[PDB]
């Protein structure tokens, strides 16, 4: 059994993006980290339902002696795709990627093609000063690019009470070539017979004070507040009192209008198509069509077509075209006649009466 | 070519269980690859994802609906099924089952939905 | 008319804001153009109004605030931009730059140079603190606490009283010393 | 001269119109905009620091009495007239309007090149390309 | 142009594909950037003279206006009186 | 629970340009989340159109484009049809929700 | 990189063949000269700038210490009496 | 150490001048670099 409630993480989850050393320095970077005063779903453990994992996770969690082995990652979790596993055992860990099949509770049964273990000294340490009120609470956090497992903790000594307001920045622990893909997230839990935080990361631009030893005392983002983007945007952390100019506004056009002539210079379509006395086709009445509009949509409406193929020009785009010159030849002719009449074709009317030219660049309606 | 049918009672008196449940044609829920999940839509609202749950038993689910939303799955029978509790007047809206959540190489936020149910028009009515 | 739009005018492409005219085209003028040669006006095609063309929205933003050591309340500018246009364009744009903001805290105080989204107009006439722009001072006030906008003051006003005869003659003397740096 | 016009040039706009290609070519170059927009930023300042030393030199804002007789010497010409709504002297009017200016800034032409049928002048022209102008500090009111 | 096919950036975008018209944006972006370090140059070069002017000017109301200079043939031609500052747009102007 | 904005309603004469926007806040759906886009008929099931915010699947018209910057995202539609009027959608990943969400549905008419 | 493989010269030159990133060297040559230009051509603005105030210290020391300066708003705000020069980095300080 | 040489630190190339040391590296730390990055300092991937 579990909850889901959501409580305020403060400024929280900040690591050292990169391995080089500082002083004094108010270095930017642009790296993946959890954003300041975002709500992170606080859990309850008293079944350990499978979390996201996408571009990394804070993980923190707080224990009186020890309720949490360790967490459970890739894909699937069965024996289909490469997983991973970070069971914490009494002095060492048990790093290591695998096919494990399932367990629902002594925690995999399948040790199939899969090598890569690892074993170092222990990531939870746990320090009390003859008390049970001295409840550390450790961070973790995790992401896989290109591989390369990395895995920064620090554990603070802050009570446990509630969700610290201070700053602790977080020291890498160990970066290993995993190389496979994790996109789930599980974790583990013990047996002898307030906790559980998780939040995600995401890419955002911080600021960040190094101390002068290279530990970091504080940092601040630029996509937070007003504040925080000056700050950001004129490196430093102490604003003095004055204007400050920091980007331009735009706006982009909401909606688009375009407006062509009242030209409406209908063509003579309605008057062929309209028309009642069609020449027969051994004498095809030829209409020059200039200095006019061609509208299809006349030509649509007055006749149910049989037959509207086209040939030079696609039949939904004539509206966007413009022709030098337009002839119409219109005769009323038989049912077969019809498909006779196509370019490169053969018969008693399209060589002796109407041939249609090999090269043609028209359209043809027929409707009976 | 995939195919979701689902179905359920269109009418449920307020107060008690709602129930429906979807069913996968030329396909298998067993599927590894690809998550399932429910998708309402409210008359003249947008859509709302309530849940999504993988064959194992792994359940996404939507922590404004977290104390009345039960999704169960069973491969056997291929069925895909949704429970809904403390049903009120507010809940009226058309269901639909849906594969997406790609787990072998997107990720959690790139998932997309690809394919859709339906849709049952569901109603709750003294 | 009077709204950021996109125009394609009988083959002129751009984007731009229109409204209504009151100039002279001749019948047979159907464009526009200036010195520099940019297009203004187009006639248009299906009324024979005349409707003219200016860039989008173009503006500059710029945060007013106290010592970071006092407070963090800040009041945010928006160089030469009718506020009308900055509140009704907040949405469907990019949030993380390009502020987002919602207007809350006696904003669009329009000014002559933008308006202050977070700060309040008053009618006093403190020294100028922070310089605004055509006029326009702002200042962290107690009111309980908050940055108020007000006309710039040129200083204490006074008045010596010229009298055909009236002299005025210093009986004690100080001594000040200056710094100047070069 | 005391100062000119206050311009606020940015290279986005001015090199690339609304083209994502041409800002990450832009990109490409470097910071080579930066220290553009920093060199304009303190020219402005530096015009604003001009007129501020040379008008403001006075603490107090003194006023003449209301009568004006000095010795009969009659001022008149350059002292305030309070008839006219701008409070100004006849020679600092016929400055005023000896004087054309292109680029009043001062006017918001926003609302009105979208209502200008002729030529959108030398000002809505630089708008169009994203060219601006800032107000001085010390309106034109202020410093009479 | 400044050697382009187009001095227009959204008919060339729009006219040739990106890879082969990137030689042709970026020589563009080449001649505006010059352009634009001649302007910035050129207006700095400006504000030192205005600001040299400025400073004279300065200096002109501080003893002309403010007290009587004995500095011959500075505040007007001849033995000097009085001054009587006039605001003009983007200068001054003085009744020596 | 619309973390994504959209407008209500928008229109446009047939064969022409319309833009359809979506942007949420910025503690919730970032720069790295992807926003797809769905086409909804009166009565049917929702159809994608365009997924990765520059992909779209076999079917799909060429003439449906969109794009995302930063967090705002858009579509571009050329050659409107009378077809095209549907209810559109503009989906995304809520981090902080840790779930996905829906726009609030925008109406395209065909003028 | 001014739009170059590398910005890093070591690097390129050891990646490509000489003739043919030979123009990726030229247009870095060009854009690291023109960048050195501008910096040699604002700090020449920057010259003439400190030499106008250098003059302007030069005379308000040969004035105020040497004597006393008749004009008014010069050797401080009103009617002078010293001034005592102090030295300070890149800068001299008075006190009027 | 003290004298003008080419180093190849742990996969850091460049040409320069090297001798002992008295700052507070942290243990992790392995590398130096500075506000307009610049490489300085390099731990000994031999001495600690
Ligand atoms: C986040 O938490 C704040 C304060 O606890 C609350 O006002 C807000 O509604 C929460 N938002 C979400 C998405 O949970
Ligand atoms: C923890 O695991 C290591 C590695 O397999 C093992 O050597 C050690 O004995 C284990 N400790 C236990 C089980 O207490
Ligand atoms: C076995 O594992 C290796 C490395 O994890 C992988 O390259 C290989 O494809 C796997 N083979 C099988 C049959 O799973
Ligand atoms: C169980 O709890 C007792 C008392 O706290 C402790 O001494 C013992 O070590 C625990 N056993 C395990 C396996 O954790
Ligand atoms: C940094 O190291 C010095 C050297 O011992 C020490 O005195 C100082 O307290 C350290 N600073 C911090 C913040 O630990
Ligand atoms: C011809 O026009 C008449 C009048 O509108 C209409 O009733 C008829 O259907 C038309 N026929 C054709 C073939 O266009
Ligand atoms: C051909 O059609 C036109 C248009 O209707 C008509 O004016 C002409 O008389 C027709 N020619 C013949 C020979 O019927
Ligand atoms: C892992 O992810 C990368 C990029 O997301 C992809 O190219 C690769 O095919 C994926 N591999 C597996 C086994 O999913
Ligand atoms: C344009 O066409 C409309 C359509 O009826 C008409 O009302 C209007 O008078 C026409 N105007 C011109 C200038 O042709
Ligand atoms: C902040 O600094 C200013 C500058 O002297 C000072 O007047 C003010 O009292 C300071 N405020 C605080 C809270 O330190
Ligand atoms: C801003 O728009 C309103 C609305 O028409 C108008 O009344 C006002 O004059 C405009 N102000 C400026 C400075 O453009
Ligand atoms: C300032 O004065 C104007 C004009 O007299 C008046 O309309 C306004 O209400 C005043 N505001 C305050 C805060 O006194
Ligand atoms: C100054 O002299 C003028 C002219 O004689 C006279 O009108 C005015 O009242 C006098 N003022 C005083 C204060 O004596
Ligand atoms: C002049 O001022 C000084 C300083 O305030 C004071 O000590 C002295 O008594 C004053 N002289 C007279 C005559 O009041
Ligand atoms: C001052 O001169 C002006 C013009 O020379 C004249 O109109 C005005 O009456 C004069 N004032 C007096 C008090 O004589
Ligand atoms: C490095 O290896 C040498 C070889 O014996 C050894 O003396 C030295 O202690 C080692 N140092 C570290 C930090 O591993």
């Amino acid at each position: 059994t579990t909850t889901q409630s959501y409580t305020n993480s403060f400024t929280r989850g900040v690591y050292y993006p990169d391995k080089v050393f500082r002083s004094s320095v108010l270095h930017l970077t642009q790296d993946l980290f959890l954003p300041f005063f975002s709500n992170v779903t606080w859990f309850h453990a008293i079944d350990n339902p499978v979390l996201p994992f996408n571009d990394g996770v804070y993980f923190a969690s707080t224990e009186k002696s020890n309720i949490i082995r360790g967490w459970i990652f890739g894909t699937t979790l069965d024996s289909k795709t490469q997983s991973l596993l970070i069971v914490n055992n009494a002095t060492n860990v048990f790093i290591k990627v695998c096919e494990f099949q399932f367990c629902n509770d002594g925690v995999y049964s399948s040790a199939n093609n899969c090598t890569f273990e690892y074993v170092s000294q222990p990531f939870l340490m746990d320090l009390e000063g003859k008390q049970g009120n001295f409840k550390n609470l450790r961070e973790f956090v995790f992401k896989n690019i290109d591989g390369y497992f990395k895995i920064y903790s620090k554990h603070t000594p802050i009570i446990g009470r509630d969700f610290p307001q201070g700053f602790s920045a977080l020291e890498p622990l160990v970066d290993l070539p995993i190389g496979i893909n994790i996109t789930r997230f599980q974790t583990l839990l013990a047996l002898n017979r307030a906790d559980y935080y998780v939040g995600y990361l995401q890419p955002r631009t911080f600021l960040l004070k190094y101390n002068e030893n290279g530990t970091i005392t504080d940092a601040v983002d630029c996509a937070l507040d007003p504040l925080s983007e000056t700050k950001c945007t004129l490196k430093s952390f102490t604003v003095e009192k004055g204007i400050y100019q920091t980007s331009n506004f735009r706006v982009q056009p909401t909606e688009s209008i375009v407006r062509f002539p009242n030209v409406t210079n209908l063509c003579p379509f309605h008057e062929v198509f309209n028309a009642t006395r069609f020449a027969s086709v051994y004498a095809w009445n030829r209409t020059r069509i200039s200095n006019c509009v061609a509208d299809y949509s006349v030509l649509y409406n007055f006749a149910p077509f049989f037959a509207f193929k086209c040939y030079g020009v696609s039949p939904t785009k004539l509206n966007d075209l413009c022709f030098t010159n337009v002839y119409a030849d219109s005769f009323v002719i038989k049912g077969n006649e019809v498909s006779q009449i196509a370019p490169g074709q053969t018969g008693n009317i399209a060589d002796y009466n109407y041939k249609l030219p090999d090269d043609f660049t028209g359209c043809v309606i027929a409707w009976n | 070519q995939l195919q979701l049918q689902e179905s359920g009672p269109g009418l449920v008196k307020p107060s008690e269980t709602l129930s429906l449940t979807c069913t996968v044609s030329n396909g298998s829920i067993s599927s590894s690859t690809f998550y399932w999940g429910w998708v309402r839509q409210p008359p003249g609202r947008g859509l709302e994802w309530i849940g999504s749950i993988y064959y194992s038993g792994s359940t996404y689910q939507n922590p404004s609906l977290k104390s009345r939303a039960i999704i169960s799955v069973d491969t056997s029978k291929n069925q895909l099924s949704l429970k809904l509790t403390s049903v009120t007047a507010a809940d009226t809206a058309v269901y639909y089952c849906a594969r997406h959540w790609d787990v072998v190489v997107l990720a959690a936020a790139r998932s997309w939905f690809d394919t859709w149910g339906q849709g049952t028009l569901v109603t709750v009515s003294s | 008319k009077n709204k950021c739009v996109n125009f394609n005018f009988n083959g002129l492409t751009g984007t731009g804001v229109l409204t209504k005219s009151n100039k002279k085209f001749l019948p047979f003028q159907q464009f526009g153009r200036d010195i520099v040669d940019t297009t203004d006006a187009v006639r248009d095609p299906q009324t024979l109004e005349i409707l003219d063309i200016t860039p989008c929205s173009f503006g500059g933003v710029s945060v007013i605030t106290p010592g970071t050591n006092t407070s963090n309340q800040v009041a945010v500018l928006y160089q030469g931009v009718n506020c009308t246009e900055v509140s009704v364009a907040i949405h469907a744009d990019q949030l993380t730059p390009t502020w987002r903001v919602y207007s809350t805290g006696s904003n669009v105080f329009q000014t002559r140079a933008g308006c202050l989204i977070g700060a309040e107009y008053v009618n006093n006439s403190y020294e100028c603190d922070i310089p605004i722009g055509a006029g326009i001072c702002a200042s962290y006030q107690t009111q309980s606490q908050s940055i108020i906008a007000y006309t710039m003051s040129l200083g204490a006003e006074n008045s010596v009283a010229y009298s055909n005869n009236s002299i005025a003659i210093p009986t004690n003397f100080t001594i000040s010393v200056t710094t100047e740096i070069l | 001269p005391v100062s000119m016009t206050k311009t606020s040039v940015d290279c986005t706009m001015y090199i690339c119109g609304d083209s994502t290609e041409c800002s990450n070519l832009l990109l490409q170059y470097g910071s080579f905009c930066t220290q553009l927009k920093r060199a304009l930023t303190g020219i402005a300042v530096e015009q604003d620091k001009n007129t501020q030393e040379v008008f403001a030199q006075v603490k107090q804002i003194y006023k003449t009495p209301p009568i004006k007789y000095f010795g009969g010497f009659n001022f008149s010409q350059i002292l305030p007239d309070p008839s006219k709504p701008s409070k100004r002297s006849p020679i600092e009017d016929l400055l005023f309007n000896k004087v054309t200016l292109a680029d009043a800034g001062f006017i918001k032409q926003y609302g009105d090149c979208l209502g200008d049928i002729a030529a959108r002048d030398l000002i809505c022209a630089q708008k169009f390309n994203g060219l601006t102008v800032l107000p001085p500090l010390l309106t034109d009111e202020m410093i009479a | 142009k400044f050697g382009a096919i187009s001095s227009v950036l959204n008919d060339i975008l729009s006219r040739l594909d990106p890879p082969e018209a990137e030689v042709q944006i970026d020589r563009l972006i080449t001649g505006r950037l010059q352009s634009l370090q001649t302007y910035v140059t050129q207006q700095l070069i400006r504000a030192a003279e205005i600001r040299a002017s400025a400073n004279l000017a300065a200096t002109k109301m501080s003893e002309c206006v403010l007290g009587q200079s004995k500095r011959v043939d500075f505040c007007g031609k001849g033995y000097h009186l009085m001054s009587f500052p006039q605001s003009a747009p983007h200068g001054v102007v003085f009744l020596h | 629970q619309s973390v994504l904005t959209q407008p209500p309603s928008v229109s446009g004469a047939p064969g022409q340009r319309v833009t359809i926007s979506c942007t949420g806040s910025s503690p919730n759906i970032g720069a790295r989340n992807d926003v797809h886009w769905y086409q909804q008929l009166p009565g049917a099931a929702p159809k994608l159109l365009i997924y990765g915010n520059s992909n779209r699947p076999s079917g799909v018209p060429d003439r449906f484009s969109g794009s995302k910057s930063g967090t705002s995202a858009s579509l571009a539609i050329t050659g409107l049809q009378a077809e095209d009027e549907a209810e559109y959608y503009c989906q995304s990943y809520d981090s902080s929700l840790s779930g996905w969400v829906f726009g609030g549905g925008t109406k395209l008419t065909v003028l």
